[PDB]
């Protein structure tokens, strides 16, 4: 298993 | 300025590229657990594309896991080192990877995505609307209802980067 970590604030 | 496929063979060099890529990461991504992204990084499914300046310093990359079997890839983390970032170096990387997903025989880039990213990846060729049928990445990637899943497809035969 992964998830996603592509995770930036929201900049 | 080379973009190179960095290897997690256990040597002092190949190691202290990963590290110094981790950290990029994780000033670059802040909500995201340190100890998470050196987890992935470092882990038997994931695989990280460099950008290599002076074939010594690591000022960016792509982490990302191959679903071979599946003919599909997940980006887990992309960064670039701030003192380096709007020089180009991202979008280059971006398609030196979709270029060698082609030549792995990956069919779909898939990575979820969450406010300004949405739209970067948007410009990258993503779009929310998925081609490939749901139940092939259903049971591999986490189905995670806060965020928006993002999929790129890559022809067989189109060229990217340059
Ligand atoms: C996303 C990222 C890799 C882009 O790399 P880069 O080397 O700066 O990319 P490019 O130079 O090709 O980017 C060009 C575009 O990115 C924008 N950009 C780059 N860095 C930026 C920053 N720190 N803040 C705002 N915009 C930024 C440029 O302004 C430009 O916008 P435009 O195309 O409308 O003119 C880089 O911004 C980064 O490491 N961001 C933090 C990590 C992150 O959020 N990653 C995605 C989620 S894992």
């Amino acid at each position: 298993k992964s998830t996603g970590g592509k995770a930036p604030r929201k900049q | 300025l080379d973009f190179d496929i960095l290897t997690n063979d256990g040597t002092h060099r190949n190691m202290k590229l990963l590290i110094d890529l981790k950290n990029i990461f994780s000033r670059q991504l802040p909500k995201m657990p340190k100890e998470y992204i050196v987890k992935l990084v470092f882990d038997r499914h994931h695989e990280s594309m460099v950008i290599l300046k002076n074939k010594q310093k690591v000022i960016g990359g792509i982490c990302f896991r191959q679903y071979k079997p599946q003919r599909f890839a997940e980006v887990a983390f992309l960064a670039v080192t701030a003192n380096e970032q709007v020089r180009g170096y991202g979008t280059r990387l971006m398609n030196k990877f979709k270029d060698h997903m082609q030549k792995q025989n990956i069919e779909y880039l898939l990575t979820y995505a969450d406010n300004f990213a949405i739209g970067y990846f948007k410009k990258q060729g993503f779009t929310k609307e998925h081609r490939m049928p749901q139940e092939k990445w259903k049971g591999y990637i986490k189905d995670y209802d806060g965020g928006t899943l993002m999929e790129c497809y890559i022809h067989p035969y189109v060229d990217y980067g340059r």
